[PDB]
RNA sequence: CGGCCUCCGAACGGUAAGAGCCUAGCAUGUAGAACUGGUUACCU
RNA sequence: GUGCUCGCUUCGGCAGCACAUAUACUAAAAUUGGAACGAUACAGAGAAGAUUAGCAUGGCCCCUGCGCAAGGAUGACACGCAAAUUCGUGAAGCGUU
């Protein structure tokens, strides 16, 4: 029972997720860092 | 494992090894040949291409350097595992070349079964025929004999005929199959051939010097035929110890040389199993089926 | 043996059924058991507090 | 005929709409009916966008009928055009219209202003339409998604039913104070009496949510 | 909604090629009962046999254990009442519109938990066939059940798309049979639906052995027993069902007569064994001597 | 979950559809052989013959018109040939009308 | 050698809210439909 | 149905080959059932003495709206024992072991 009801908020957005670059505290720093 | 190898657009007919033992060969419907390498993950490097028609029966030459691939386009084609290019197109067959063989360690030479109603010999320098048996009908697969001086066929008649290279008549004709033959194989030894047809029954027969004038010696049951007709194909394994085949009964059927016993009827497959390969090191096992994809037995 | 095969979507066709249906929710799951310490008592003056 | 389906599918016989895309009631409704037939931006932008392109495809109707000319269908192209503000009404329902509508009024003071150079007068026959047609072209690029979205709501809406099971409306402008008295006296339900009790029979919560509210009227009165 | 691998349905109904083509249609119709969204699969019975259509959802298929379209029991093969009744059952699933909808959600809730190979509930505690309901069974396909409809027209005379007329042109049947008008909601809940009264009625009159009056009279003849038949064959047929008293074999007349040590066990053996004991191809007539 | 091939299940079906036999389908684990299923006399009699191909059939096909010059105004019936063995009207007849005026009104 | 020229219109919040009532519409276009008739004999 | 058989073989047919390969919720119906916020008539509006603004909570209540915005009498509805596990003193009188 799916809905064709939709909004005007759901449309696609930020649809990439950042990842934490190199420089910025990637998990591999901080599983190095003292 | 069980390494199932998926890739295959539509039906995979054919699937052999490297007789190194090294690469992996398989081709049917999707009118391409896919190539794998048969260790480490079962990966796919090359895609070999060209050929109109369904590839029918892709065969080696006994070292690994060139190809050999029967197409229903009227066609055969010889190729370079080196490259994977074209080096022949083998024309003038005048109807579905279904059934190819190079000449094993006598000069460069092939024989094609064809839905013509002729067996052709081709040498692959002179791009022209040789010799050419028309007996009546389809011939539906062709080996050699170890000599490369008689040629075994199989069609719709059911009398397994033998040429000779040399007075290019009807050598040895060999009766007992009540249907259609499907397959033949002959062992390394260079004596015993294996022959698959639909009628549920396999045979085993040897080409010599002299022979019982009545050479059927070895009977196993099993394979089963149904409304595809498909075609069906048997091997020896590389030491004549066990007989595999396939059927449209989704089950891989191993056999052995010495008791006759059923020593597999597999299942794991969705689809006709159209094709058997032993390893020709190892005991390893490859179907190809007609559900679109392979298989990578271990026993 | 049987071919399966999907019908066709008209493209231009609006949905079908009435959605919103409203009933009220099953029963839960089996309760589980109350694996508690003994209970202590509450004398008088506590109540009284 | 598809907005009359519409209209009629939603039960509204009342109402008509005629040819040229004017809704008209046919009776004086009471208000159970003035409510009940109200409609939407969506129904509203759609007959707008219908009803100016009837004037287009009727102009030309009519240069092919014999009635008018090709210099006088051409002309009365760049009128309509033009004047979209006057003829549809279609400002009411999306105002964002009006960036489209002066751009059509700045094209025609240029136009107008190099068409009459010389002997040329201030006279009706001036259509070089291709400005403001290309304007109202690239309005529609735009509002195609728009109103599909809208009319594809309005749809579902009209044929499954409105969904107010789940709703879940967020907290506004209205709702900050009556929202923050509900979880307000849900975390002190919560917080004491339920968790520091030992008044053991019936903790009596609905009476300490009493001294709560008298607590805070007593602070307001200092 | 639901989502079904393939329909569920009678021998009968599939047809008779051994291939046959179908088609599906997700989230398609409303199932008559379930009242919710279902998927839909069409097929073409037979040659110049009319498309049928699974008619009810597969859970509300699953909790009564029947066929989605012929609407039959799956094993026997009776109206839904018939098997009820064989079985003993008493099948309490809700009327009214928002106790039905509440059912159908919990016990939807719960088939989710299956394996999807049995019904669900006391279509498994009541699974043991009554040979009331093995002897009402339908032996062979009814395949009449596939042919098109009546042609109004035709009935006129009106159907003039000449050979084509999309039902059989035919006689309509009188509309006072009670095997006419029969709604798919109580065939579906077996509440007043004529064919069942008239199986019902049938299994009846069905020949059955009768009971004696004296409790005395523990003799039981079996009448046309043949001359291959041994009294140690007469009491492996009447020995462990009980105990047997004694056993005459008389083969002046091709009968038998056991007197029994308990009368239940050979009443029980008697009436099982009416005119079915089987042994040996001998039809024979179990009944209480004289 | 099976995967089989194309032409072939079509042949098989349209043989049964319209020969009556056809060769069964089962795959069972225990050896069958091709046995034509459905009416098997039939198959035996007809040598087991497809409608897709070929075969001796002396069959009286049913009289058809052909009228397939397009130059008359009112003459082309082209691919849209009627048969001419065909009726000319579809009806019940006096006692069959009789009887479904009495259904109806009996309804 | 000087040029500088905003804006602009529609809806809701006023015209109560309700149970019955009865008839169009509007939806359905289906599923299913049937089967018989077996009987007694020996010693006081 | 089209063409070709070096087919009979005339130019009549017959044959052979090739080419061409399975539409369809079959219905002009016939059914069968429920709504129009329409009449009809009843009906008839929170809080506190009076007159009135609203924002909420609850859910087998909806309606207008693209709406996760807003509106619908603060949209409607939401109150007669809103009593639940469970007692014992003190005295008297009467009859009893
Ligand atoms: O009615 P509008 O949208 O404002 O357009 C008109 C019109 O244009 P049409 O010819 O398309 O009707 C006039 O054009 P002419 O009178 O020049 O033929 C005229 O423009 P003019 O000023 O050049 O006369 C007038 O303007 P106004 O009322 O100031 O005279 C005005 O255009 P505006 O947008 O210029 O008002
Ligand atoms: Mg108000
Ligand atoms: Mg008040
Ligand atoms: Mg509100
Ligand atoms: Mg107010
Ligand atoms: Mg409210």
């Amino acid at each position: 029972q799916l809905s064709k009801q939709y909004s005007s908020r759901d449309l696609p957005s930020h649809t990439k997720i950042k990842y934490r670059q190199t420089t910025q505290d990637a998990p591999e720093e901080v599983r190095n860092r003292d | 494992p069980i390494m199932l190898l998926s890739g295959h657009e539509g039906e995979v007919y054919c699937c052999k090894f490297h007789p190194n033992g090294s690469t992996l060969a398989s081709a049917g419907f999707d009118r391409l040949i896919l190539l794998w390498n048969v260790y480490g993950d079962c990966d796919n490097y090359a895609t070999l291409k060209g050929h109109s028609g369904a590839v029918m029966e892709l065969h080696y030459n006994t070292d690994g350097s060139m190809l050999f691939s029967a197409s229903t386009d009227k066609t055969v084609a010889v190729w370079d595992s080196e490259t994977g290019e074209r080096v022949k197109r083998l024309k003038g067959h005048t109807s579905f070349v279904n059934s190819c063989y190079p000449a094993r360690r006598g000069p460069q030479l092939v024989c094609t079964g064809s839905d013509d109603g002729t067996v052709k010999l081709w040498d692959i320098r002179k791009k022209a025929a040789i010799q050419t048996f028309q007996n009546t009908y389809q011939v539906l697969a062709v080996t050699f004999n170890d000599t490369s001086d008689q040629i075994i066929s199989g069609g719709i008649d059911n009398d397994i005929k033998v040429w000779d290279l040399r007075q290019n008549k009807l050598t040895y004709t060999m009766r007992g199959h009540a249907d259609s033959v499907t397959g033949l194989s002959l062992s390394s030894e260079g004596s015993y051939l294996l022959s698959n047809a639909m009628d549920n029954t396999v045979r085993v027969w040897d080409v010599r010097p002299f022979a019982p004038k009545e050479r059927c010696v070895k009977i196993f049951q099993g394979n089963v035929h149904n409304f595809e007709k498909n075609l069906l194909r048997c091997s020896w394994s590389p030491d004549g110890s066990k007989i595999a085949a396939g059927s449209a009964d989704r089950f891989v059927y191993v056999w052995d040389t010495t008791s006759r016993r059923i020593l597999y009827k597999l299942p794991g497959h969705a689809g006709s199993i159209n094709e058997v390969a032993f390893h020709p090191d190892e005991p390893i096992i490859i179907s190809a089926s007609s559900d679109k994809r392979l298989y990578m037995g271990e026993i | 043996v049987i071919r399966m095969v999907e019908m066709q979507k008209d493209p231009m066709e609006p949905p079908r059924f009435k959605i919103n249906k409203k009933i009220p929710r099953g029963p839960p799951s089996p309760p589980a058991p109350v694996m508690h310490s003994p209970s202590r008592k509450m004398t008088v003056k506590e109540q009284q507090e | 005929n598809m907005l009359n389906l519409l209209i009629h599918r939603k039960n509204l016989n009342y109402l008509h709409l005629d040819y040229n895309f004017n809704l008209k009631p046919v009776k004086t409704l009471t208000t159970k009916e003035r409510k009940k037939s109200r409609f939407g931006n969506a129904f509203h932008l759609c007959r707008e966008v219908l009803r100016l392109t009837k004037l287009v495809v009727d102009s030309h109707v009519q240069y092919r009928l014999g009635n008018v000319d090709a210099f006088q269908l051409a002309d009365g192209l760049q009128y309509i055009f033009a004047h979209v503000g006057q003829l549809t009404g279609m400002y009411r329902y999306k105002y964002k219209l009006m960036r489209q509508i002066r751009m059509c009024k700045d094209l025609k003071h240029l136009i107008y202003y190099r068409f009459n150079t010389g002997p040329v007068g201030k006279g009706p026959g001036c259509g070089f339409w291709a400005a403001g047609w290309r304007v109202w072209l690239f309005f529609m690029r735009g509002i195609t998604p728009l109103l599909e979205r809208w009319l594809g709501n309005l749809l579902a809406r009209q044929f499954e039913g409105r969904h107010s099971k789940g709703v879940a409306k967020t907290v506004t402008k209205q709702r900050v104070e009556s929202h923050f008295d509900l979880e307000l006296r849900a975390a002190v339900m919560h917080d004491i009496l339920d968790m520091m009790p030992e008044g053991i029979k019936q903790n009596k919560a609905r009476t300490i949510l009493q001294h709560l509210s008298e607590a805070w009227r007593c602070w307001k009165a200092n | 909604w639901e989502d079904a691998d393939f329909p569920i349905l009678c021998q009968t109904c599939l047809g008779e090629n051994p291939y046959i083509r179908m088609t599906k249609e997700k989230y398609g119709k409303e199932c008559k009962i379930c009242a919710r969204p279902f998927t839909v699969f069409r097929w073409c019975p037979g040659v110049r046999m009319r498309f049928k259509k699974t008619e009810v959802c597969q859970t509300c298929s699953k909790l009564k254990n029947v066929c989605q379209t012929c609407l039959l029991d799956l094993e026997y093969g009776l109206p839904i009442q018939v098997r009820d009744a064989g079985l003993s059952f008493k099948d309490d699933m809700p009327k009214s519109d928002v106790n039905k909808e509440y059912y159908t959600q919990n016990m939807e809730r719960e088939i989710s938990n299956s394996d999807g190979t049995r019904p669900v509930g006391m279509l498994g505690k009541a699974t043991s066939t009554s040979d009331m309901l093995l002897k009402l069974a339908r032996t062979t396909p009814y395949y009449k059940r596939n042919r098109p409809h009546i042609c109004s027209f035709w009935v006129k005379g009106e159907c003039k798309r000449g050979e084509e007329c999309p039902y059989r042109h035919e006689k309509p049947t009188d509309p006072d049979d009670p095997l006419a008008d029969q709604n798919i909601k109580d065939r579906y809940y077996g509440i007043n639906d004529p064919v069942a009264d008239k199986l019902l009625k049938r299994a009846s009159t069905m020949p059955r052995l009768d009971p004696p009056e004296d409790k005395t009279i523990t003799t039981l003849y079996v009448g046309g027993l043949g001359d291959t038949i041994t009294e140690t064959d007469l009491r492996n047929h009447f020995y462990q069902f009980g105990e047997i008293r004694t056993i005459t074999v008389v083969q002046r007349q091709q009968c038998a007569f056991i007197q029994f040590a308990t009368r239940q066990a050979a009443e029980v053996a008697a009436e099982k064994s009416f005119n079915k004991l089987i042994v040996n191809g001998r039809r024979l007539n179990v009944k209480w001597g004289r | 979950p099976a995967h089989i091939n194309d032409f072939m299940f079509e042949q098989q079906r349209r043989t049964f559809a319209t020969y009556g036999y056809a060769l069964d389908p089962s795959l069972d684990n225990h050896q069958v052989s091709a046995k034509y299923i459905g009416s098997v006399e039939e198959a035996e009699k007809n040598q087991g013959l497809t409608v897709f191909e070929t075969g001796q059939k002396k069959t009286e096909k049913r009289k058809k018109f052909k009228e397939n010059d397009a130059s008359n105004i009112d003459g082309f019936l082209g691919p849209w040939a009627k048969y001419v063995d065909e009726k000319d009207v579809a009806k019940p007849s006096e006692e069959e009308q009789k009887e479904l005026d009495e259904i109806t009104a009996k309804r």
